[PDB]
RNA sequence: AUUCUUGGAUUUAUUGAAGACUAACUACUGCGAAAGCAUUUGCCAAGGACGUUUUCAUUAAUCAAGAACGAAUAGGGAUCGGGUGGUGUUUUUUUAAUGACCCACU
RNA sequence: GUACCGAUUGAAUGGCUUAGUGAGGCCUCAGGAUCUGCGCGGAGAAUUUGGACAAACUUGGUCAUUUAGAGGAACUAAAAGUCGUAACAAGUCAUUAAAGAAAUUUAAU
């Protein structure tokens, strides 16, 4: 006999700056006590959370956000990004038999020392009063169109991170200078680049994590 | 407006799962599955004990004080039937049946 | 959603309330005594009168009710005389409908017991208002009808709060009970904010509590525990008799699991029980009653167990008591409840493993009563034997090092003592049941004829038969010879955990996994009659000189007699 | 029926390790004499076809023995690779121009 | 299982006791790791000659009882076991007021 919800500590989640409402949901961790109290103890805990959810507007239905948390101050706990997700059906949607699907990834230090690994899908569109059944790519494009989207990747990154970065993210920014390189090879379709994740962050730095804060 | 959960349901074949866990989901509450409260190793997926611990974990649930919820639905996949069992559907009717509130539901097979 | 009004002990439903959408949490009655309102998460209020209307609807905010106290002039739940809610406020109202008074906000912690215990004057020239049942801290209220209300002084000596108590006189001077949730109650002082003395009985937590209909400096004291009650003493602090906080009696009840029994008074009298819990409960066979109240010694549970405690066992006296748990130590009792450490004899430190079986060797009137003969779960059995002073008296050392029988594989599941003090059988998990002596420890016989583990052997009174219990579904005797078996009795639809033998020797009794319990005979190896009051698991038995009146173990604390 | 389990089985979330493979697209497509060949990237030679107003000049074709590897008649349409022509489009508010596309031929 | 005869005086205990073993503190000749102090003292651990007080530990034997008890004979349990013999029995409607959003409360005919 224990019943240990009238033990549990009821706690919330407050959400970083540049978004839209910065309350998000709800957790619960434990009773503070001396000889592990709530706070100190785990802090690793992760909310991956569609952006839909968090902006309110509906063209942005895939593209969830992993979160990590870092420094609470009295049920008021930050979050920091932790990486960037795809949904399942999409994916397995976008694949059209009769077509290329080309990939691309690289690793890469930014400003402040978050080495991060990006990821980068690509498939083909067909174009209007196309005869052939396929349209299909001739695989020394591939090495190009590959080639092409890397400098971009590495132009784009580098500087002022996830604060300018992962707001150049969420309008597909980015996705769009890639069309208007790849236009002069052949032309392509909905291209993400779906995912990302961190390996390699420095250092804590309460204070510049305190810059998104208000 | 309200507090929010996810639910996880885990339908296997031969028996299925469900942990209603936090937002986080390291934080699991009320677990219990199908196949306990049934004796016949032969129903444990079925969807009619299916409807009778979907409703003891709704029970349970608003017994803390949890009010909405989300589910990710998630087949056994990998190299296996790669297909949602009979009762993750009527694990799904007995809970929104039984009260609780859904939105924007996914797969994680 | 069910909240059923009942009339006189008939119960029969006068009226049902099922109407909100909300589940009802709680339920009080009021000092008008004839009027209610009940508690929900949703905050929806609708006072109730039982012949019957159930008045104006009351909306003015949501958050969730944890608490509830009325008042005689207010009478209405935590939402009119103040607001329980999720991170803590004060909301003041009046007996006219729903427009809002005064507003309070102090709280950073979440509470619900906003006014939990009264105040009574609701002027308070000398009085204050408690609160606390989440916040695990306590403030001191004003009342303020036109004016905003005040904090006298906090109270962050405690570390968790769930309930509140004051005064019926109002004064504060004299005793404050105090439940906290962290097994600790407290006796406090509200005019100084001082606490008298602080009790710590328990190690669960600590309950609800409603009121006692006495005056101040009360005359008993009822206390909330999981399926057992106390009484204390009022004072606990030098006040009216006495001080140093103790206990002045625990009346226990029944948990739904026994997992072995053993008749402690010497005219088979006293049953005590061992459990889940590490508590020793005393009630079941002199108390035909309910709750304990004619014991033939003072009312009391004994605790030394950091774990569950497995089994339990006494010699014919019932002076020691000895019983295991999964502490690593053995601990024995005394009867009339006076020793010199606590009520313990001793604690026998030095097992390797757990101790789920413990025994007494045969009795005469002292010595081998004074002994000790116990089991542990590192494969061998350990016999406590110090004869110069009195023993179990203090810590023995007698087999740690070497002196310990040493054959078994699989863990030991019981054991049990011949009529005389020369040899013993003991029972296992690896298909056999071995013979040792007592004196020396040297292997006297094997039995190994089985299908399965055995969880128990028995001997008989006049010690020509020995009886064990298998998994076979079989209960198999043998003979005192041990060189051929005398019966194999068979019949039981499951298998058999206990066998015992009736003291006039005429039965064989068995408990087992049948949900049923079957008397045998001795004498043809047939079925006397099969016995039938359960739909659960057997686990033990007891029977007395008698042979009529014999009790039964189930899995709900239901026990029988015939 | 076997198996595991309150030193907490299953599951949850986190991390490391291992070997294995490139899921949808993947075709009656492409390559290799067959045996065989599907992750990115780089290196190393090699091969055929196409193009050619470059070169030697019958140096050639098929096959017991022997070697290595392997268990041991002429149209129709589609499509792949190349080439050429364009009273052709598109990318082009960027000067130009790669590229794709389509018509026709081989 | 109880009472009775009995070898082994084995184990335990009691009376006596041959014999062996033997704690502890006291004084003194020496011995000195160490002390607040106008030529050094209180105080103080180890070792050590001789003398005096001295409880105590172990075994064996004699005799009694118990236990173990060869060997002997009864009583009780087992109405039991098998086999044979013998006969007997046995299937508070309506309308409509007032409070209340609505339930419900009261009134009226």
């Amino acid at each position: 006999v224990v019943d240990p919800f009238t033990r549990k500590e009821w706690f919330d989640i407050k959400a970083p700056s540049t978004f839209e409402n910065r309350n998000v949901g709800k957790t619960l961790v434990n009773k503070s006590t001396g000889l592990k109290s709530a706070s100190d103890a785990l802090k690793g805990r992760v909310v991956e959370v569609c952006l839909a959810d968090l902006q309110g507007s509906e063209d942005h239905s895939f593209r969830k956000i992993k979160l990590r948390v870092d420094e609470v101050q009295g049920k008021n706990l930050l979050t920091n990004f932790h990486g960037m997700d795809f949904t399942t059906d999409k994916l397995r949607s976008m694949v059209r038999k009769w077509q290329t699907l080309i990939e691309a990834n690289v690793t890469v230090k930014t400003s402040d020392d978050y080495v991060l690994r990006i990821f980068a899908i690509a498939f083909t569109r067909k174009q209007a009063n196309q005869v052939k059944r396929h349209s299909y790519a001739q695989s020394s494009h591939i090495r190009a169109i590959r080639k092409v989207i890397s400098e971009i990747l590495t132009k784009e990154v580098q500087g002022s991170t996830l604060a300018q970065l992962t707001s150049k993210l969420i309008p597909e920014v980015i996705n769009k200078e890639i069309e208007n390189a790849t236009k002069d090879i052949f032309p392509l379709q909905n291209i993400h680049v779906r995912k990302v994740k961190l390996l390699k962050q420095p250092k804590f730095d309460v204070g510049a994590l305190m810059a998104l804060h208000g | 407006s309200q507090v929010f959960g996810v639910a996880r349901i885990y339908a296997s074949f031969n028996d299925t799962f469900v942990h209603v866990t936090d937002l986080s989901g390291k934080e699991t509450i009320a677990r219990v599955t199908g196949g306990m409260k049934v004796k016949a190793d032969r129903d444990e997926s079925s969807p009619y004990a299916a409807m009778l611990a979907a409703q003891d974990v709704a029970a349970k649930c608003k017994e803390v004080g949890i009010t909405a919820v989300h589910v990710k639905i998630r087949a056994t996949g990998g190299t296996r039937t790669k297909t949602p069992g009979p009762g993750g559907q009527a694990a799904l009717r007995a809970l929104a049946r039984s009260g609780l509130r859904i939105g924007r539901i996914e797969d994680v097979t | 959603q069910l909240l059923k009004i009942f009339h006189l002990k008939t119960g029969k439903v006068v009226r049902s309330m099922k109407i909100s959408s909300p589940s009802y949490i709680l339920d009080a009655d009021s000092t008008s005594t004839l009027l209610a309102v009940g508690g929900t998460d949703g905050s929806i209020i609708v006072v109730d009168i039982e012949n019957g209307y159930i008045t104006h609807s009351f909306k003015g905010h949501g958050g969730t009710i944890s608490s509830l106290k009325f008042y005689g002039q207010l009478n209405s739940k935590i939402w009119l005389l103040a607001s329980g809610d999720t991170n803590g406020m004060v909301k003041v109202w009046d007996l006219v409908k729903r427009k809002c008074l005064h507003t309070l906000q102090e709280h950073t912690s979440a509470v619900r017991g906003l006014d939990i215990i009264e105040v009574p004057d609701n002027d308070e020239p000398s009085l204050n208002l408690l609160s606390g049942g989440r916040d695990d801290i306590i403030n001191l209220w004003d009342f303020n009808m036109k004016k905003k209300c005040k904090l006298l002084k906090t109270l962050p000596v405690n570390q968790q709060v769930e309930s509140c108590g004051f005064l019926k006189d109002g004064d504060g001077k004299r005793i404050i009970y105090t439940a906290g949730g962290d097994a600790i109650f407290q006796l406090i002082d509200s005019e100084s904010g001082s606490v008298l003395k602080r009790t710590n009985k328990p190690i669960e937590e600590l309950f609800i509590i409603g009121v006692l209909p006495i005056l101040s400096n009360s005359q008993m004291f009822l206390v909330l525990s999981d399926q057992t009650l106390q009484l204390i003493n009022v004072e606990e602090d030098l006040k009216n008799d006495e001080d140093t906080i103790q206990v002045t009696s625990s009346i226990a009840g029944n948990h739904g699991i026994i997992a072995d029994m053993r008749y402690v008074g010497p005219e088979l009298n006293k049953l005590a029980l061992a459990t889940n819990s590490p508590s020793l409960r005393i009630i079941p066979v002199p108390d035909l009653s309910g709750p304990e109240a004619s014991l033939p010694l003072d009312v009391e549970i004994y605790e030394g167990h950091e774990d569950l405690l497995n089994s339990l066992d006494a010699t014919e006296d019932g002076l020691w008591i000895a019983t295991a748990s999964k502490d690593n130590t053995a601990i024995v009792w005394r009867y009339n409840e006076n020793s010199c450490k606590f009520d313990i004899y001793a604690k026998y430190i030095g097992h390797s493993a757990a101790v789920t079986a413990v025994g007494l060797p045969n009795i005469v009137s002292k010595g081998y009563p004074e002994f000790l003969l116990t089991a542990s779960n590192d494969l061998t059995i350990k016999k406590w034997i110090i004869p110069k002073p009195t023993a179990s008296m203090d810590v023995q050392i007698i087999k740690v090092s070497e002196y310990t029988r040493h054959a078994h594989e699989k863990d030991i599941n019981a054991l049990s003592v011949s009529p005389n003090d020369s040899i013993f059988a003991t029972a296992s998990y690896d298909k056999t049941c071995k013979i040792w002596n007592l004196e020396n420890g040297e292997l006297e016989a094997t039995l190994a004829n089985h299908k399965r583990g055995l969880w128990d052997v028995s001997f008989c009174q006049y010690d020509k038969l020995l009886a064990t219990s298998s998994g076979d579904k079989t209960v198999k005797i043998w003979s005192l010879d041990t060189f051929s078996v005398m019966k194999t009795l068979e019949g039981h639809t499951n298998a058999v955990q206990r066998c015992s033998f009736i003291n006039k020797q005429k039965q064989l009794i068995s408990c087992g996994a049948d949900g049923l319990i079957k008397i045998w005979d001795c004498s043809s190896g047939e079925c006397l009659k099969t016995l039938d009051g359960h739909n659960n698991r057997l686990w033990a038995l007891s029977t007395m000189n008698d042979g009529d009146m014999i009790v039964s173990a189930d899995a709900d604390g239901v026990f029988q007699f015939w």
